[PDB]
């Protein structure tokens, strides 16, 4: 009161400081149940792959896409692009989900990247200087390779440039420049070439499952799968419900409310009670308990004993002498009745050790 | 495959009063008795809504050209439901996506979709005469799609479809609203008693779904079943039913909440000096 | 090409005009413990 006052002497009387507040602990989030999983299983491991000139297309959307067991699998090889990162992507949500599989070989993968040249660069796929998202490439040894030559798999190799996320499922012959008119033979070669994977290739030729995963904005149809956390009531809370951040305390409450309603707004539109998204259970909010301090002294020329006073504050959480008015600490309590020296109100008074 | 329907009179568009309805939540926000005033955009009361009949006596085949121009309400009085669902789009010719909603003798379908539809879209009941059952028959809407975004079914359950006759006996109420790229529609069911008209009283329209689809809608089209039991386009049935369509402007309304939470009451802030 | 000039990639917040000489490894998510592979990457890369 000193500093508040701006003096080194206090005259007698009752004077607010503070400003006596109860600090949010245990922040809690919680959201719906993730219950709308499309089968991101059977996109990615599946029985069996198209060619790389004829890759399928996977349409995404209103789904809750969870990105962290992909990469903590560890089980993948290929992993690196830029724009996005490992960590954060699933805090981020996307409009659509566009998925691109196919099989390349070893040294195919380092051609199939924005920005990089080459024959399968410009002849099977591109990407966009621009381009979201990015590709994940994995090992296929046991599955695509088998014993005795697999030559279910075509490439495009000679071509006339192709646009970017194109098409193109026909393979007319290719003229090189007396033409063939069709038909096979001189300055006419065959426009596609086969695989022939083997057992005994290396790793610079084994066989590699690649699926290219890229994102489209521009409303938002999938999103990250929305962790939340457990629910505590009695305490002074920091709560997210649904997106909604507040602070206060969960009670139960007698309310009923209706199945389209979420969260409740009473007079003067503030937040009063809310349903958990989780075990359809309304809660009331109430803001945890706070007040002013007032610093009662009988002047320093006189003592420095002080008394502390909380207003509005049930203070039996933090000589307490409890009123409708708060409640005070350092003045003993007395059954008598006196003029009235420092008001503190609603008829309590105290005066000068302390007493109230 | 489709073919157009002939043998339907030429009559003048009626129009009839609705009186005090058209009324739904504005939002997802309880609050349990007080007065809110909120701007949204609502169907004005005692005002003009569209009103299209089907009955045999012609035969009353309604399904004209309807525009969209910021939300629709859309009140089915019927006995025996022969409103079957609506058709929503810009184009309706296969160049631009469209939304079709069809509630079919088993399940309820919700496709964000291009469809080339045809120019009479409509569902089909044969009603056997050997044994009494109603089924539906025919479906004539759409031919083919390459593209295709969105596809909702639910899950398959059981219709009468037989055609009482009477009073009408059933109302269905909808809104339907395209703001920020979601489309909002909201529905509810009451019982009446009365052959013709749009009943009076309160009732207020509460929230069903919220698709996020963000396609254009400045053209909506509504989608009949016909009994069978002629040619392919002469012997067909309407059947007893009627539906009455209103436009939703931007006004300010003012609404008391009771203790049970449900809206009570509305008034408006422009219809006539008492309510302002 | 010229490959004498760094700048960090991956890491862990910053204070203003703090100086980090340190180039430990920087872990996404298994541990390598201070080995280059998987879930860790060198966190320093040249402009060329
Ligand atoms: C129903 O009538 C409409 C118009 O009267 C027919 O639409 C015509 O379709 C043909 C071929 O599909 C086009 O060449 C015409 O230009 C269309 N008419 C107009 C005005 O655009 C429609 O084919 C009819 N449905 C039938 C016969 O099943
Ligand atoms: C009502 O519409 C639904 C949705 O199309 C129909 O359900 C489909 O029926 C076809 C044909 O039997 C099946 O191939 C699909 O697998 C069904 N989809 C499902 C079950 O989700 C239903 O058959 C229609 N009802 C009637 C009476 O025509
Ligand atoms: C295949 O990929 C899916 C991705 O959803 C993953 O869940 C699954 O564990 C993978 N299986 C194998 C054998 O790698
Ligand atoms: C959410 O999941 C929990 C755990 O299975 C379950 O107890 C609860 O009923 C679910 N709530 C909804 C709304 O699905
Ligand atoms: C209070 O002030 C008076 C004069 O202002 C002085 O004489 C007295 O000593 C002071 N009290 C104390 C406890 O110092
Ligand atoms: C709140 O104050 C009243 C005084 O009437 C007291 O009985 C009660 O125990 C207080 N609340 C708590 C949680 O201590
Ligand atoms: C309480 O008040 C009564 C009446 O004034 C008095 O007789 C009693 O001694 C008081 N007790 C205490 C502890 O002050
Ligand atoms: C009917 O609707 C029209 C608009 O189409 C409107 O001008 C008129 O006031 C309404 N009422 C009557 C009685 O015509
Ligand atoms: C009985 O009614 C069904 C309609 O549900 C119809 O398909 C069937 O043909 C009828 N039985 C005979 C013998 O016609
Ligand atoms: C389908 O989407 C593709 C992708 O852009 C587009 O080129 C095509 O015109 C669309 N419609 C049809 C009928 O293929
Ligand atoms: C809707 O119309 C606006 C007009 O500005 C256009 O920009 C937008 O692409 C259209 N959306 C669709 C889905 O056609
Ligand atoms: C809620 O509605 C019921 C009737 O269903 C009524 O009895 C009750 O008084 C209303 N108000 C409440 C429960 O606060």
């Amino acid at each position: 009161t000193k500093c508040t006052l701006k003096s080194f002497t206090v005259e007698k009387g009752i004077y607010q400081t503070s400003n006596f507040r109860v600090q949010p602990t245990e922040s809690i989030v919680r959201f719906p149940n993730i219950t709308n999983l499309c089968p991101f299983g059977e996109v990615f491991n599946a029985t069996r792959f198209a060619s790389v000139y004829a890759w399928n297309r996977k349409r995404i959307s209103n789904c809750v896409a969870d990105y962290s067991v992909l990469y903590n699998s560890a089980s993948f090889s290929t992993f690196k692009c830029y724009g996005v990162s490992p960590t954060k992507l699933n805090d981020l949500c996307f409009t659509n989900v566009y998925a691109d599989s196919f099989v390349i070989r070893g040294d195919e993968v380092r051609q199939i990247a924005p920005g990089q040249t080459g024959k399968i660069a410009d002849y099977n796929y591109k990407l966009p200087d621009d381009f979201t998202g990015c590709v994940i490439a994995w090992n296929s040894n046991n599955l695509d390779s088998k014993v005795g030559g697999n030559y279910n798999y075509l490439y495009r190799l000679f071509r006339k440039n192709l646009k970017p996320f194109e098409r193109d499922i026909s393979t007319e012959i290719y003229q090189a420049g007396t033409p063939c008119n069709g038909v096979e033979g001189f300055n006419c070669y065959f426009p596609l070439q086969s695989y022939g994977f083997q057992p005994t290739n290396g790793v610079g030729y084994q066989p590699y499952r690649v699926v290219v995963l890229s994102f489209e904005l521009l409303p938002a149809t999938v999103c990250g799968p929305k962790k939340s956390t457990n629910l505590v009531k009695n305490k002074c809370v920091n709560f997210n419900f649904n997106g909604l951040t507040g602070t206060g305390v969960l009670t139960e409450s007698n309310k009923k409310f209706l199945p389209f309603q979420q969260f409740g707004r009473d007079i003067a539109d503030t937040t009063d009670a809310v349903r958990d998204p989780q075990t359809l259970e309304i809660l009331d909010i109430t803001p945890c308990s706070f007040g002013g301090v007032s610093v009662i002294t009988p002047g320093t020329n006189t003592s420095n004993q002080v008394a502390v006073l909380y207003q509005d504050v049930n203070c039996t959480e933090v000589n307490v002498f409890q009123t409708r008015a708060g409640c005070l600490i350092g003045a003993e309590h007395v059954n008598n009745s006196y003029e009235c020296d420092i008001p503190i109100g609603a008829g309590i008074c105290a005066s000068y050790s302390i007493i109230a | 495959q489709c073919v157009n329907l002939t043998t339907r009179t030429q009559l003048p568009p009626a129009y009839t009063n609705s009186f005090t309805r058209g009324v739904y939540y504005p939002d997802k926000v309880f609050r349990s008795s007080v007065l809110h005033s909120t701007q949204d955009l609502f169907l004005p009361f005692f005002s003009n809504v569209t009103w299209f009949h089907a009955i045999h006596v012609t035969k009353r085949f309604d399904n004209p050209v309807l525009p969209f121009n910021d939300g629709v309400y859309f009140a089915s009085t019927e006995k025996s439901n022969i409103i079957r669902g609506w058709i929503f789009g810009t184009t309706l010719d296969s160049k631009t996506q469209s939304l079709l909603i069809v509630n079919n003798a088993t399940n309820v379908v919700i496709k964000v979709c291009e469809f080339q539809f045809c120019n009479d879209p409509f569902l089909g009941v044969y009603y056997h005469k050997n044994n009494k059952s109603w089924m539906e028959s025919e479906f004539r809407v759409y031919s083919s799609a390459n593209n295709c975004t969105f596809e909702y079914v639910s899950q398959p359950f059981l219709m009468d479809l037989e055609g009482k006759q009477g009073n009408f006996k059933n109302l269905r109420e909808f809104v339907f609203k395209n703001i920020d790229g979601y489309f909002k529609i909201y529905s509810k069911h009451t019982p009446i008693n009365l052959v013709r008209d749009l009943p009076q009283g309160f009732s207020a329209l509460e929230p069903l779904v919220d698709l996020p689809i963000g396609i254009n809608i400045t053209r909506f089209q509504t989608l009949l079943a016909l009994h069978r039991s002629g040619d392919s386009s002469s012997g067909w049935t309407a059947g007893a039913a009627a539906y009455y369509v209103g436009y939703l402007q931007p006004r300010t309304f003012l609404l008391k909440y009771n203790e049970n939470g449900t809206i009570t009451d509305a008034v408006d802030c422009a219809l006539d000096p008492l309510s302002e």
